[PDB]
RNA sequence: GCGCUGACUGGGGCCUGUAGAGCACUGAUAGGGCUAGGGGGCCCACCAGCCUACCAAACCCUGUCAAACUCCGAAGGGUCCCAGGUGGAGCCUGGGAGUGAGGGCGCGAGCGAUAACGUCCGCGUCCGAGCGCGGGAACAACCGAGACCGCCAGCUAAGGCC
RNA sequence: GCGGUCGCCUCCUAAAAGGUAACGGAGGCGCCCAAAGGUCCCCUCAGGCGGGACGGAAAUCCGCCGGAGAGCGCAAGGGUA
RNA sequence: CACCUCGAUGUCGGCUCGUCGCAUCCUGGGGCUGAAGAAGGUCCCAAGGGUUGGGCUGUUCGCCCAUUAAAGCGGCACGCG
RNA sequence: AAUCCCCCGUGCCCAUAGCGGCGUGGAACCACCCGUUCCCAUUCCGAACACGGAAGUGAAACGCGCCAGCGCCGAUGGUACUGGGCGGGCGACCGCCUGGGAGAGUAGGUCGGUGCGGGGGA
């Protein structure tokens, strides 16, 4: 639930040379500041994997500091669709917009053995309190039915605050 | 083929530029529709050509919603 | 139809043009002369 | 095979392929996918040969996706003739592919299984290709 | 600040606009230096035909 | 609904106006009231303003208007300024609108 | 004859809709959702009528394409002004012409087969007329370099140094 | 040779000034209107939903929503409430 | 395509005389066989030599008769006036 | 006249000023309103236009506020592209140097600003 990065800071220095030399240009922003940085690519692809704007960064970086932050956008250059260019968003306080994983749970749901999953979103968008970042969603109804849909305001939405427009949407049924 | 035509090119644009002199006459822009809207000293012929009604120095406005528009600022 | 309306006296033959069979009539309206000014106009040949 | 019906205008030029994907290009449908490496155009009749030689591959499910798309008109002369006189004459349409575009890309398939179907298919293709599973990175948007 | 400026690769194959620039220099041969006054005008040129001269800064 | 038969046609002919140059001798006319406004363009600024409502005066709004219009003369013309154009905006060249301009009389006018 | 106006360059204004990107229009288009009506399969044959394992309008997401699409839009280019720029520069009037069969290469397109030492334009360059000199084994146009004459002197360019 | 073409307008090709070729990609003109002309005054569309005898997808009417996707005699473009 | 040749580079087929390539028709040597043997199939090595006589047609080519270890395919200005 | 608040005119900027929700304002201005004799009117209608009036109302409209759901604006980094200069690949294309540098998207921002002139206030 906790991920480490590391960070360094950028003001000259070609993108181009950190580049070669194993690190990955970034900026670091927010309604107060913005910065630009750079990480070590080896390393915050570890983390990335795992953390994938979904969970929160803390980002070392001299300065001493442990910021929190997330990932709000990877620029990776088509040709190799590897990262080229990493912005991290740090938190206040004040509610922000985020990601949040579907952990589809409760079972084939209804008519079971069986159904179709019908997976819509791995993720949703969700207006929440940076003090408390849910770690996932649970997704079950119970379940369910056939030819069915749970909308969005049918869903859990733990103490966080609620979801981000789209009241009614997929997400779930069977055909 | 069925093709093969087509028809003269009409050299269509402006014809002074900002800050260029004029005199009375002098045509500031050949257009098909009104592209540019006659601003002041500035006529526009049935063709929707835009000319300079007196001398002077030419400039160019912007007025958003309003179009874009060809004065003559008068100098004499 | 190739039209030239005249005036009224000393000729004159300031000639346009009516297309059809309506205007049919004398085809005539107010114009001026080249000498004296604004009379009357008819056409013809 | 496959070509897109109700054209504004048949024939068309050529342009080229300078380009790099214009995107894309991040998987966005299934669990893997084969990625265009070299730029080609790819023929209708060849990505049906790319797509059946997954659906058999897979017993019959499967979940293909493709992702391109033949909407550009191919002419060709009548052969035995020389140039001038009207222009090729349309004999199939190809999509436009350059390095970075996802093509094919499928779901619902073990990894030793849909990794299999997607070599297979890649080999029906004019130009290299690459497999890949779809990482955070992918979820751009 | 005069600058020394001196034609070290022929234009032998340049565009035409750079054999003018090393006209308005008054570069006429290879090897040929010029001190010429450092202006933002006289400096346009020398560094349009970058690849063709070579600079040094005199007194 | 975008814009109105009052907003088209008050431009409609306040643009044809400010075409021929002149000084703009614009009319607002209220249910009560009827004011009057000299203005010059590309300056942005009024000359000389002449209202009713500013001349505590009233009994009949036809005859009031033309006393704003011969009211609107005298101070203009005392200032150099004679000749000039009329707006009218949204109102037909009629009644009290009309009158303030045949009281615009003793003051460059044609109008 | 006029004579600092020239190419080129600096600064400044104005003009533009390409490269790239985009999908707001014109069209094309993958998947899913929700629903006009039909395929239907059918209950009726009086309303009807239920379901969608083929469509499929719009509408919503997630994805994309376009010389004759553009909500966008560089670099550049054009033009005027003020400066630098004296050059086999510029401008004006006139005498004499020759040329009006081009070609290779680079870059940008069309045609062609993302064929041709192909073909047709654009911007550049060289050969043409530099089949003179050096390099590339030899080789008009690739690299270097513009040959007034002489030297049994020197430094270099490309390219090289068994 | 046979075939096709030959002047004019629109669009692209055309590489963001102008211009620019090919038996390159596609269309159109050889008219028309005494009102479809001048001026002054007024008026604002297309669609979509709801409502309303004969009215049906669509005749005329009422309501709200509707910046132009309508219209501008005919091609295309530019233009335009 | 139109690059040398139109102040001339004689054009099919046959005959004659060859020579070369090997993507081998036969003969030599091999691996695999759904190779019992004999006889084949298929692929590999191998260009030393060999690679028939007739009917038809100007024919090349091809069909056919009789044979054969086999009746090989190509290049040489579709080799050679 | 100074400064300021509200209101009526009229400009300019041309969506950060817009849609929508909510809330406010009638002393004064404005509107609606009250009438259709008169000027003048509606291819029918005093709806509009127009006149004469003013009892009534801020319901409509308009003005002023608040709300970021939509609309609009929108960096900074990083790329794409590209003057100019160099390389590389059979090509289709790719890379380096030096200058310029988007588009989308992200952070955000915004439900206006101001000129002159009036009327009323302090
Ligand atoms: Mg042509
Ligand atoms: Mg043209
Ligand atoms: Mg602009
Ligand atoms: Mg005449
Ligand atoms: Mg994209
Ligand atoms: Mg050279
Ligand atoms: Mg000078
Ligand atoms: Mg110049
Ligand atoms: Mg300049
Ligand atoms: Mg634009
Ligand atoms: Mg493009
Ligand atoms: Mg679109
Ligand atoms: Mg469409
Ligand atoms: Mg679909
Ligand atoms: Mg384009
Ligand atoms: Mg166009
Ligand atoms: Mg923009
Ligand atoms: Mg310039
Ligand atoms: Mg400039
Ligand atoms: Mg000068
Ligand atoms: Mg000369
Ligand atoms: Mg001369
Ligand atoms: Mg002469
Ligand atoms: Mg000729
Ligand atoms: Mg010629
Ligand atoms: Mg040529
Ligand atoms: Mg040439
Ligand atoms: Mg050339
Ligand atoms: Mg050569
Ligand atoms: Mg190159
Ligand atoms: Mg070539
Ligand atoms: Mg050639
Ligand atoms: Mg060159
Ligand atoms: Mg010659
Ligand atoms: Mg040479
Ligand atoms: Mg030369
Ligand atoms: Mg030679
Ligand atoms: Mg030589
Ligand atoms: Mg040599
Ligand atoms: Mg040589
Ligand atoms: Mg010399
Ligand atoms: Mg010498
Ligand atoms: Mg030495
Ligand atoms: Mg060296
Ligand atoms: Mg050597
Ligand atoms: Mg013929
Ligand atoms: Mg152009
Ligand atoms: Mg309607
Ligand atoms: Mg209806
Ligand atoms: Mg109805
Ligand atoms: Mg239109
Ligand atoms: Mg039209
Ligand atoms: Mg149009
Ligand atoms: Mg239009
Ligand atoms: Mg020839
Ligand atoms: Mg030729
Ligand atoms: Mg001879
Ligand atoms: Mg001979
Ligand atoms: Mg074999
Ligand atoms: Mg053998
Ligand atoms: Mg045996
Ligand atoms: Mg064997
Ligand atoms: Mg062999
Ligand atoms: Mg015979
Ligand atoms: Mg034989
Ligand atoms: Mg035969
Ligand atoms: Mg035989
Ligand atoms: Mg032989
Ligand atoms: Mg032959
Ligand atoms: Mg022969
Ligand atoms: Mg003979
Ligand atoms: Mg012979
Ligand atoms: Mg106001
Ligand atoms: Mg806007
Ligand atoms: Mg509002
Ligand atoms: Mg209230
Ligand atoms: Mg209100
Ligand atoms: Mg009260
Ligand atoms: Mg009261
Ligand atoms: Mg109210
Ligand atoms: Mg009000
Ligand atoms: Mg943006
Ligand atoms: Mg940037
Ligand atoms: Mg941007
Ligand atoms: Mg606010
Ligand atoms: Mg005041």
């Amino acid at each position: 639930m906790e991920y480490r990065l590391k960070a360094y800071y950028r003001e000259g220095e070609k993108p181009s040379a950190l580049r070669r030399a194993g690190k990955l240009p970034g900026v670091m922003y927010n309604r107060h500041l913005n910065r630009k940085v750079y990480v070590d690519l080896v390393e915050f692809d570890k983390v990335f994997r795992q953390a994938s704007i979904h969970h929160v960064i803390v980002l070392e970086l001299p300065d001493g500091q442990s910021l929190p932050t997330l990932v709000r956008q990877v620029n990776l250059d088509k040709r190799r669709r590897r990262p080229e260019h990493v912005d991290f968003f740090v938190l206040s306080d004040e509610p922000v917009e985020m990601y949040v994983p579907l952990r589809f749970v409760g079972t084939p749901a209804g008519v079971r053995a069986g159904g179709v999953l019908q997976e819509i979103h791995r993720d949703i968008l969700v207006k929440v309190s940076p003090r408390n970042i849910p770690e996932f969603i649970e997704v079950d109804v119970s379940g369910l039915e056939i030819g069915d849909s749970l909308h969005a305001s049918d869903l859990k939405l733990p103490p966080g605050v609620e979801l981000a427009v789209s009241p009614e949407e997929t997400i779930a049924a069977v055909v | 083929t069925r093709n093969g035509r087509d028809s003269q090119a009409k050299r269509l644009g402006v014809k002074r530029y900002e800050g260029q002199v004029v005199r009375a006459g002098n045509i500031l822009v050949r257009q098909r529709g009104t592209r540019f809207k006659p601003g002041k000293n500035v006529g526009m012929g049935r063709d929707f050509t835009l000319f300079a009604l007196v001398d002077g120095v030419v400039e160019f406005q912007d007025r958003g919603r309003l179009g874009r528009y060809v004065h003559v600022r008068p100098l004499a | 139809l190739l039209l030239e309306c005249t005036e009224c006296k000393r000729r004159n033959y300031a000639t346009e043009k009516n297309k059809r069979n309506t205007p049919n009539k004398l085809e005539l309206r107010k114009y001026c002369p080249w000498c004296r000014k604004h009379t009357v106009h008819r056409e013809v040949k | 095979m496959l070509m897109p019906r109700r054209m504004k205008y048949r024939k068309q030029q050529r342009g080229r392929l300078k380009g790099a994907t214009k995107g894309g290009d991040y998987v966005a449908f299934g669990d893997y996918g084969l990625v265009a490496l070299e730029p080609a155009w790819i023929t209708a009749q060849q990505i049906e040969a790319a797509r059946v030689a997954m659906v058999r591959h897979f017993r019959r499910g499967g979940k293909i996706f493709i992702r391109i798309f033949p909407d550009k008109p191919y002419t060709k002369k009548p052969l035995e003739v020389r140039m001038g006189k009207g222009k090729g004459n349309v004999e199939g349409y190809v999509a436009v592919v350059k390095p970075g575009r996802v093509m094919f890309e499928v779901a619902g398939v073990t990894e030793e299984q849909a990794m299999e179907a997607l070599r297979i298919a890649g080999h029906k293709l004019p130009i290299k290709t690459k497999i890949v599973r779809r990482d955070a990175y992918d979820e751009a948007q | 600040p005069r600058l020394k400026v001196k034609l070290v690769k022929s234009p032998i194959g340049y565009p035409k606009d750079q054999k003018a620039a090393l006209k308005a220099l008054g570069l006429r041969r290879l090897q040929q230096e010029r001190v010429l006054e450092d202006t933002p005008a006289i400096r346009g040129n020398v560094e349009k035909v970058a690849h063709l001269v070579r600079v040094e800064v005199v007194e | 609904a975008r814009l109105t038969a009052y907003e088209r046609r008050k431009f409609r002919v306040r643009n044809r106006i400010k075409r021929t140059g002149r000084l703009r001798l614009s009319v607002f006319r209220s249910l009560k009231h009827i004011y009057a406004q000299i203005i010059d363009d590309e300056k942005g600024v009024t000359l000389v303003s002449a209202s009713s409502l500013a001349l505590k005066l009233k009994g009949n709004k036809t005859e009031v208007a033309r006393q704003v219009g011969r009211a609107l003369a005298e101070k203009a013309l005392a200032l150099g300024i004679k000749q000039v154009a009329f707006d009218r905006g949204p109102y037909k060249y009629h009644g009290r609108v009309k009158a303030l301009a045949e009281g615009a009389r003793e003051g460059g006018l044609e109008f």
